[PDB]
């Protein structure tokens, strides 16, 4: 099972502050420490700092400028980042990972998605992709669903509850007017269908919300 | 603060050659270097420990060496599932630090 | 059994704890400290043993205040150890002696 | 209290006025020498410590006539007081069996 | 003696934004480097000491930080009372040395 779990994303307006969390699960010893590593789109891991939920003491990179507070709460087993008046300049994911005491980060959080902006959270608006009448097939066929006006990132596309992986691609998303748009794309074996269903699962974090939208032939 | 330099930052390969990716420490911290592969919009994966130490559930294709300043993680006969940011990480001194990474082309 | 092998035997306990407590605290009080090198439990545990002995190879030592505190604990632990295995010995050879003279 | 306990008592405090006159004059006798590390008191006195317990890590030493000899005076005071303390024990010990076997 | 080298000798950065000065020590001397600010016609004032401990009195805008032979002075957020001319010094061996000095121009 999971054992470090992040939620997916924190929309904070600059100058405002944010609390992170990670949960885990799995063994626990007093040796464990949990670190948190900063990583902006596109660029490398930057380690941010530590903390010993066993005795509760944490210790920061000293090269950059502090904005996080570490914190652990013993009896649910979760470790917190309060991160404070942020910019874009703290707009990043931000995973969490657990050390053994032993040096390497043997697992690893999904990671929180932190956007700093003014903008406003808006949930995305999913309409289904299928061929045109006048399009001819061949042993396979693509259809697919565009994602847009949704705010901020991420979004999570999976084809069929996840069940349909082969054959998919969701490409990076485009900013324009305060408002992300995307496609996904599936491709399956042509007489599969519409005869066997195909459904794609949208999920966005931070509206908490998740829609289906089945794609069916045109009329 | 040890500065861990992966060069070169891309490096391009063809399907079922072999591909070694380069660390060089900016000084000796003997074997306690830490290999992570970092797909697309997937979270970073431990896959080798302490220089040339397997990882359980890691593919056989994966293995590291070295000791003191120079470091190799490589990977025999790559395949597509390859193709992913790798970075390497200290933990002989503190505080802990990346390597900026390298990216496997196919 | 006699009052100096009991105390030797709760002399190694004592010792042993005072490892495991000293690795655990010398990893503890040296993170933090940039340029650190007791810093993993493992080989915090193996230089509590070098710096009990006394031996002190030099690979390994703490650079902190707190470190530097724990580490004068387990000097004096491993040394006033051995040295009491050292007087529970004496102890054993003299009342030998005194038994072979019938005294 | 039996002499050896008065002598162990006496012999840790003489111990603690040694690392801190050593720690002191270890300054003293190194700055001024190219190169010295033994320069500044807090270390002076973590090196005072590793030097009487014998531990010797490397870290820092005494590089001139005057420090070397004032590194002398320290081991010697730690390698002679923790030896007390072992006689102590072995007396200690020596008294009890010899209760024990009612003699 | 050991060198302290602080390049490039004049850091030019606009209000607000965040400057760093640098130091690079000859040879290792752990974290045994201090920093001064000097302004016109004053004496020189402590900033920081064992290369980030803060000082009681010192705007919290200064940070320092590295080991071993490279260090950083760090100005978060540069303001005019920050022009002046900044410099390293070492104690971990004999003699205490100073570096060559760093000045900030806004
Ligand atoms: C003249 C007699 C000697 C007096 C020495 C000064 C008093 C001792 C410590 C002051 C701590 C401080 O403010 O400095 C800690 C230092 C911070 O840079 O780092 C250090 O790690 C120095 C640690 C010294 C450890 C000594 C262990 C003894 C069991
Ligand atoms: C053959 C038997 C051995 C004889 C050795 C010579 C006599 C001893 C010292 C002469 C000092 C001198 O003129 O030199 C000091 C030196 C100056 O460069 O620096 C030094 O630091 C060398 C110091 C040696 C310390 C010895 C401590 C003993 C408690
Ligand atoms: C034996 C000295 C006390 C234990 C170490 C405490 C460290 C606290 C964090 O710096
Ligand atoms: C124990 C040796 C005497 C004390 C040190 C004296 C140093 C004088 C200056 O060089
Ligand atoms: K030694
Ligand atoms: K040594
Ligand atoms: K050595
Ligand atoms: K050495
Ligand atoms: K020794």
């Amino acid at each position: 099972q999971v054992q470090l779990q992040q939620p997916g994303a924190e929309l904070v307006k600059p100058g405002a502050s944010v609390k992170l969390s990670c949960k885990a699960s799995g063994y626990t010893f007093t040796s464990d420490w949990i670190h948190w590593v900063k990583q902006r789109p596109g660029h490398g891991l930057e380690w941010i700092g530590e903390i010993i939920p066993s005795y509760g003491r944490a210790n920061y990179n000293e090269k950059i400028q502090k904005k996080a507070t570490l914190t652990a709460d013993k009896s649910s087993s979760t470790a917190f980042m309060q991160l404070s008046s942020l910019t874009s300049e703290d707009s990043a994911v931000y995973y969490c990972a657990r050390e053994r005491g032993d040096g390497y980060f043997a697992v690893w959080g999904a990671g929180t998605t932190v956007t700093v902006s003014s903008a406003k959270t808006t949930p995305p608006s999913v309409y289904p992709l299928a061929p045109g009448s006048a399009a001819q097939t061949n042993s396979m066929v693509t259809l697919g669903c565009l994602v847009k006006g949704y705010f901020p990132e991420p979004v999570t596309v999976t084809w069929n509850s996840g069940s349909l992986s082969s054959g998919v691609h969701t490409f990076p998303a485009v900013l324009q007017s305060d408002l992300y748009t995307l496609s996904s794309s599936v491709t399956v074996p042509s007489s599969s269908w519409p005869s066997e269903t195909v459904t794609c699962n949208v999920a966005h974090p931070a509206s908490s919300t998740k829609v289906d939208k089945k794609i069916v032939p045109r009329d | 603060d040890i500065l861990l330099t992966q060069s070169p930052a891309i490096l391009s390969v063809s399907p079922g050659e072999r591909v070694s990716f380069s660390c060089r420490a900016s000084q000796s911290i003997g074997t306690d270097i830490h290999w992570y592969q970092q797909r697309t919009n997937g979270s970073p994966r431990l896959l080798i420990k302490y220089a040339s130490e397997s990882i359980s559930g890691i593919p056989s294709r994966f293995s590291g060496s070295g000791s003191g300043t120079d470091f190799t993680l490589s990977i025999n006969s790559v395949e597509s599932e390859d193709i992913a940011n790798y970075y390497c990480q200290q933990s002989n001194r503190w505080p802990f630090t990346f390597g900026s990474g390298t990216k496997l082309e196919i | 059994s006699a009052l100096h092998w009991r105390a030797a035997g709760a002399a190694t306990v004592l010792l042993v704890i005072v490892l495991l407590a000293g690795s655990y605290l010398a990893v503890l009080a040296e993170r933090g400290a940039p340029g650190a090198q007791l810093i993993t439990y493992p080989r915090a545990l193996w230089w509590s043993v070098e710096t009990a002995t006394t031996v002190g190879y030099g690979d390994l030592y703490p650079v902190t205040l707190w470190g530097r505190c724990v580490a004068v604990v387990v000097m004096v632990a491993g040394i006033t150890s051995f040295g009491l295995v050292t007087a529970a010995l004496a102890t054993w050879f003299v009342g030998r002696e005194q038994e072979r003279r019938g005294h």
